[PDB]
């Protein structure tokens, strides 16, 4: 009948939202696990806290992709918009959020590890920055799929 | 990663180069090349005082890279040139290959025509242009294949520098020579034909432009037959090297056992070989892929950077008078800080 | 320009490079003779993908937004 | 457990109005074929894009930790494990990459359609194989990434007794990774016979 | 002491960036001012985007001093 | 917000040839249907032409054979051409633009033609 | 001239010593002087309490027990000890020098037992001050305290 | 179908009392890890209970973002007004309103174990401090995002 409904934009809508606040729960996940590990170990050797506090930032830099994508997806909202906008926005916001929430839980187990075992054997921090990075970049595949779908949400549609 | 073996290639020269040239073509912009390259100079140029002085734990891992961290500065200027990017912008040194209209009206779409190619680097043409990521995502992640199979190719070539010099030819006919066909009969392949068909004029010679993915995939699940042409009786060099590819796996697996059995401990020489064999075949498909990662790091750091000024300093050029200059320079500031914390020490990193 | 444009600077390139080959320096000789050619080699092939990839493009550039005046 | 109250209160809902439905004669109200007959294929396409790349992901994280966690442990008191032990965090990291490998080719597909063929058979047929082509992908490698990770863990622990142990325990991962390969090869074979949306 | 060194390399590279800016507005280079949605006038913003210049050189040859004494 | 704007307008000798141009500007989307209407002094608006996103065109008869109707190169951008003009084809003339459902239909500001 | 060892590794030759006894320590000085050489265990086979010098270094590691406990009786002050001097015997040049003599050895054992001796009554003694001094400030602050 | 049927405003009233309902329940749990952490440790060391604080006024900053955009979406509220209105106002409900949550668990956790550490090892309070700064921001991205679908919700609509 129709390519272009009313409804449509509740898509881009949730779509949007969904983006920042999946990304934003892993985020916190992976501090909170992490920061009890920081606070238990330096109790004993405070002169390596600024060295641990890692896994934190790497948290915190997960966030930061649920948010552009997010940007970069509301400025495609319109109050007319086919079905086809409003699905493929869908798509950028659930493999983002999604994918950002995995890589925060991980960061937090594994932050937890790393930071009491470098503690007590030196050579285990490059271990475990070695590990928390092949952890982040699984945030990192979910906004270049999200980028992807993005950059054609708009082109050649007829509405 | 390991001690190496008695006078085997040393892998450290190889490394010099290649290790910050690999980290260039993923860091590429001269905004954030310049920083780290001006932040190891004053650390290099100092290094008679900084080595006399006690160090703390993170600055000693710094100082023992300066040498590194100053090599694969000035390599990210040079791949940053060729992206065409500074801190987010691009630079018009040379007259540009697209002609736009010649008349349009205001918010009127265009389309550009072709005059020529650009010499150096990425066409200034395609920025904010709103089908820009089409050409980039293509021209980069055929760049990031080249590369990987580039880099793979000539590590390998250092497996046969090595059982030269230890004389043993049953290595050179047993190992190297299967695993060479097998690889390049396949990837090599692949990297030939998407490097070929940059070189043909398919507008102009009036043949549609085939697909890539398809004929890789149609390779293996549908042999011998072809959606669209790329070149003369493409039919039968596929079946071949499907073949070719196909019978080095027994001549892997068999001959250096075999040897041996010819002269219990002949077991372990069979497990030894199958266990090596599954394990190379599935690597080079497993290897290969891995190298996307170089072009999926590059569109995140662009971009993050592009957000970053969208966000930061393009709002302070909307206001005026001494509330103008003051949303400027508290704006900069906020705009530098977050540059060199994030898109510098962290993306870097 | 065309496609003889990359096999000509491959050559010069090329010839560039097995000249330092033999005249490169005696001490530190496998660093340099290592360093100088493979730097020159992977500089090169940067150069030579992006500008093939602009011979013959398949998609021109479009906008919506620019000034008529520009 | 309150959980499983509101599963058999869903139960005996589901069966109660389908009962009703049936007695008074309006049983064909309950149409399933219509539902799916009549949805935008849009919306199957894009929901197995993502779910294919938002499984894969969650796969390869949850290999990882289990992975690390144990080899961070083990590492304590034998060092020499950190470095050699990495392999198995690859074999956890590629099963993303084989995700968004997927995400590659699928999104080729999108095209726009014009109105008069939204509903057609070529149309409704790719919206059907994208979504279950992008389903199998991204389960298989959930599975994948568990098996591969919890084997990639008993290898850290046991590396740590003895160095000989390593390589014949490295097998078994071998045989885990696998898995990803078969899930990539019948999603490509289910998908590669779909046309984009005309 | 280190106090005074951050705000004197951020305010250095402040005073070359923003004039470089300012310099390109002032110019109508394309890369600024060619878009539909850029600010309608160049040597408008060329002005203000200049005297920020000026504030961060005050601040750069203030530490300057500081860190040399 | 959506705008349009007619050119190519002006008085012409009789018999002689024209082309009328048109853009629109301000929406993502292609619109679905995109027409030409004429106003001469003392009537109400009179239709001319239309013209599909898929091509398809449809006339009055009145300029059947005379005038012609086609699409840019890129997206809602239009063209009228008329190969012979005569007084009855004065008038002042409008572009439309529309879509499928709803409110969403504009209107340009005219441009006048004259022999 | 030497071969620029970084393509390959350097080669390494094997190489036997025959010291007589008499000039064995002074010869080892100038070996590890050298910074050169990497020795092989020729009799691993043999338990570590059985091997040849397992006396001389149990007289050594009591002297090192030692010094510890005076770096510890320094550290619970706030007393320092001298910085420095860490290039006296060696740049790191492998230059030669002499070995200290047996008699200086042995004095440093006899110096270092007499110390501990001295430091252990003279520490006990100390600390049986401290507790009275403690007790009786915490008794005087009952006295001190209000009605 | 009409751009503006008469349940349009439902959406608006679901995200307007969603942005303050979600973040209480985060300032909430924040408030109360912390508050039985300084309870716990302060008993022996009283002389640093208003330095110890600072986490209790960490979580109820975030109460503020939730309040600031529910009062800006009340205020857009209407009788008529497009579907698309609602949708926009609901997603930024949602989104600050569930990363209040998240940042709400994150600061609860440290800021209880920081405290809890903090009192015997004296170096360790700037480490909580840093750590926390990291946790309240995930709070100010979901606001941020929230102000962007806002701004978005009334310009070029028609009804």
């Amino acid at each position: 009948t129709e390519l272009c409904p009313v409804y449509a934009p509740f898509f881009g809508a949730i779509g949007c939202a969904s983006a920042i606040i999946f990304t934003s729960l892993g985020a916190a996940y992976g501090t909170a696990k992490s920061g009890v590990g920081i606070c238990a170990t330096c109790v004993l050797r405070p002169d390596l806290l600024f060295k641990n506090i890692v896994p934190v930032i790497m948290a915190g830099i997960i966030a930061i992709y649920g948010l552009v994508v997010s940007v970069l997806v509301c400025y495609s909202l319109g109050q007319k918009q086919a079905l086809y906008t409003g699905f493929i926005q869908l798509g950028a916001g659930l493999s983002v959020g999604l994918s950002g929430l995995a890589a925060g839980f991980a960061i937090g187990i594994v932050g937890d590890a790393g930071v009491r075992g470098s503690s007590q054997q030196p050579r285990l921090f490059v271990g475990m920055i070695l590990i928390l990075i092949f952890a982040e970049v699984l945030g990192l595949y979910g906004l270049i799929v999200a980028l992807l779908l993005n950059s054609r949400a708009t082109q050649d549609v007829v509405c | 990663y390991g001690i190496a073996q008695y006078r085997e290639i040393n892998a450290g020269l190889p490394t010099i180069v290649t290790f910050p040239f690999m980290f260039a073509i993923m860091f590429g912009d001269m905004g954030h090349g310049f920083l780290m390259t001006l932040a190891a100079l004053s650390l290099v140029l100092n290094e008679k005082k900084i080595n006399k002085m006690k160090r703390g734990e993170i600055f000693d891992m710094a100082f023992t890279g300066r040498y590194i961290i100053l090599l694969m500065g000035v390599f990210s200027m040079y791949t940053g040139f060729l992206y065409n990017d500074i801190f987010s912008k691009t630079m018009t040194i040379f007259k540009s290959g697209w002609k736009w209209p010649d008349h349009w009206k205001k918010g009127e779409s265009i389309t550009a025509t072709s005059v020529g190619t650009y010499p150096i680097g990425l066409d200034w043409a395609w920025h904010g242009t709103e089908n820009a990521l089409l050409f980039s995502n293509s021209y980069k992640m055929k760049l990031s294949i080249l590369m990987g199979f580039i880099h793979m190719t000539y590590s390998y070539f250092f497996s046969l520098a090595n059982h030269l010099y230890f004389n043993s030819m049953i290595d050179i006919i047993g190992n190297f020579i299967p695993g060479l066909l097998f690889m390049q009969g396949i990837f090599g392949y692949l990297s030939v034909c998407i490097v070929y068909k940059w070189a043909v004029d398919w507008v102009k010679d009036g043949k549609p432009a085939p697909g890539l993915l398809n004929m890789l995939i149609n390779m293996f699940l549908s042999p011998g037959t072809i959606d669209d042409e790329l070149y003369p009786h493409q039919a039968k060099v596929q079946v071949f090297l499907l073949l070719m590819a196909l019978v080095c796996i027994p001549w892997l697996l068999l001959v250096k056992p075999l040897h041996f059995k010819f002269t219990e401990d002949f077991g372990d020489i069979m497990i030894h070989q199958v266990i090596h064999t599954i394990e190379f075949c599935l690597n080079c498909v497993s290897h290969t892929a891995s190298y996307l990662r170089l072009w999926a790091l590059s569109l995140a750091h662009a971009q993050l950077s592009s957000v970053l000024w969208t966000m930061t300093i393009q709002i302070a050029f909307g206001f005026r008078g001494f509330v103008g200059v003051f949303m400027t320079v508290a704006l900069f500031a906020m705009w530098f800080a977050l540059t060199c914390a994030v898109l510098v020490l962290m993306e870097g990193t | 320009s065309s496609f003889y444009t990359v096999v000509g600077v491959f050559i010069v390139v090329s010839a560039m490079s097995v000249l330092f080959w033999i005249m490169a320096p005696k001490n530190n000789q496998a660093v340099w003779r290592s360093t100088v050619i493979l730097t020159l080699a992977m500089m090169f092939l940067m150069w030579a993908i992006t500008f093939l990839c602009q011979l013959h493009p398949l998609v021109a550039p479009r906008r919506s937004d620019l000034r008529p005046e520009f | 457990s309150f959980s499983h109250f509101l599963y058999y209160l869903v139960l005996i809902v589901v069966i109660v109005y389908g009962l009703y439905k049936l007695f008074t004669g309006h049983g064909s109200d309950i149409n399933f074929g219509k539902f799916l007959l009549r949805t935008s294929p849009y919306m199957w396409a894009n929901l197995g894009i993502a779910l294919c790349v938002g499984l894969s992901v969650v796969g390869a994280a949850w290999g990882i930790f289990i992975t690390g966690s144990s080899m961070i442990g083990a590492g304590v008191r034998a060092p020499r494990i950190t470095t050699k032990n990495l392999i198995s965090i690859i074999f956890c990291e590629v099963v993303a990459i084989y995700g968004l490998i997927i995400a590659i080719v699928f999104s080729s597909k999108l095209t726009v359609a014009t109105a008069e063929n939204m509903y057609s058979k070529s149309n409704l047929y790719t919206g059907y194989s994208l979504f279950w082509a992008g389903i199998t992908v991204g389960a298989s490698n959930l599975i994948c990434g568990i098996a591969v990770g919890i084997t990639g863990a008993t290898a850290a622990i046991s590396d740590a007794a003895d160095s000989a142990l390593f390589v014949k325990i490295l097998v078994i991962e071998i045989f885990g990774s696998i898995l990803g390969l078969l899930g990539l090869i019948v999603g490509l074979l289910m998908a590669g016979k779909a046309s984009e949306f005309q | 002491t280190g106090k005074a060194w951050c705000c004197t390399v951020l305010s250095a590279f402040g005073v070359v960036i923003l004039s470089v800016i300012a310099h390109l507005f002032n110019t109508n280079h394309e890369s600024f001012v060619g878009s539909i949605n850029d600010p309608e006038d160049g040597p408008a913003v060329a002005h203000t985007v200049y005297l920020a210049a000026l504030v961060y050189l005050v601040f750069f040859v203030f530490c300057g001093f500081q860190v040399y004494l | 917000q959506v705008q349009l704007q007619e050119s190519g307008g002006g008085l012409v000798e009789i018999g002689g040839s024209l082309r009328l141009s048109c853009a629109a500007s301000g929406t993502l989307f292609t619109f679905n249907t995109m027409a030409w209407y004429r106003q001469a002094p003392g009537k109400q608006r009179e239709f001319i032409a239309t013209i599909t996103s898929g091509g398809n065109t449809n006339y009055a008869d009145s300029v059947q054979g005379r005038f012609t109707i086609s699409r840019g190169n890129a997206k809602n951008t239009l063209y009228l051409q008329m190969n012979s003009l005569k007084p009855e084809d004065t008038a002042v003339y409008y572009c439309n633009a529309r879509t499928m459902t709803g409110p969403f239909d504009y209107w340009g500001q005219g441009t006048q033609v004259t022999v | 001239e030497k071969e620029e060892a970084i393509f390959r590794s350097a080669e390494m030759a094997l190489v036997q010593f025959y010291i007589p006894q008499e000039i064995s320590r002074d010869s080892a000085y100038t070996l590890g002087q050298l910074g050169l050489v990497q020795f092989r265990d020729l009799n691993s086979k043999v338990r570590a309490f059985q091997r040849t010098f397992v006396n001389e270094i149990r007289r050594l590691d009591n002297v090192e027990r030692q010094y510890r406990y005076f770096y510890s009786l320094l550290k619970k002050h706030d007393i320092k000890l001298y910085e420095g001097d860490t290039d006296k015997y060696l740049d790191g040049s492998g230059e030669l020098y002499v070995p200290p003599s047996g008699s200086v050895i042995d004095d440093y054992v006899r110096n270092a037992s007499y110390l501990e001796e001295r430091l252990i009554q003279m520490e006990d003694a100390t600390d049986q001050i401290e507790v009275q001094k403690n007790d009786l400030e915490q008794y005087r602050f009952i006295l001190q305290s209000g009605d």
